[PDB]
């Protein structure tokens, strides 16, 4: 953000000090879903597909 | 533009105490802390008359 | 004057120089490779005769 100055002769004026502000952005802890299928149950592909 | 949201956040029930600031709080913008890490200019710290 | 943010320039691909072991003694020693099947059957020990 800048200051505004008036007139043709600016020799009495002070330039704007630039301040370089930064904003942080962070990841959260990972979120997870867990399920199990037997070697019996894995004979039906729809259980894998629907639980996905 | 307007949308229905099924999930929503809540504000808590705030204090009924007659709180004030203490001192006359004023903050700077800064690009770096005293260690040389970035400063989050989006937030600052104040003192208040009681812990409500 | 201006106040600007400070980054860390870390060159993670470009290691500084580092030490080694020359391995000269074990590079000069005699080598033997008995078969791993034979050594398993033998229980990890083998024997060689001495002269009379």
């Amino acid at each position: 953000h800048m200051n505004i100055e008036e007139g043709l002769d600016l020799s009495s004026k002070t330039p704007t000090a630039l301040v370089q502000r930064l904003v942080p952005s962070v990841f959260k802890e990972p979120k997870n879903i867990l399920y199990t299928l037997d070697a019996r149950e894995m004979r039906d592909p729809e259980h894998k597909t629907e639980a996905g | 533009d307007s949308y229905k949201t099924d999930i929503s956040g809540r504000l808590p029930k705030g204090s009924t105490e007659s709180l004030t600031v203490s001192g006359q709080p004023e903050h700077k913008v800064e690009a770096k802390d005293s260690n040389g890490m970035p400063v989050d200019n989006r937030q600052g710290t104040i003192t208040v008359s009681a812990s409500g | 004057a201006n106040q600007l943010a400070k980054d860390l320039e870390i060159m993670f691909e470009n290691y500084v120089e580092g030490f080694e072991a020359a391995c000269v003694v074990s590079r000069n020693a005699k080598k033997f490779r008995p078969g791993d099947t034979a050594m398993q059957r033998a229980g990890d020990v083998l024997y060689r005769p001495q002269h009379y």
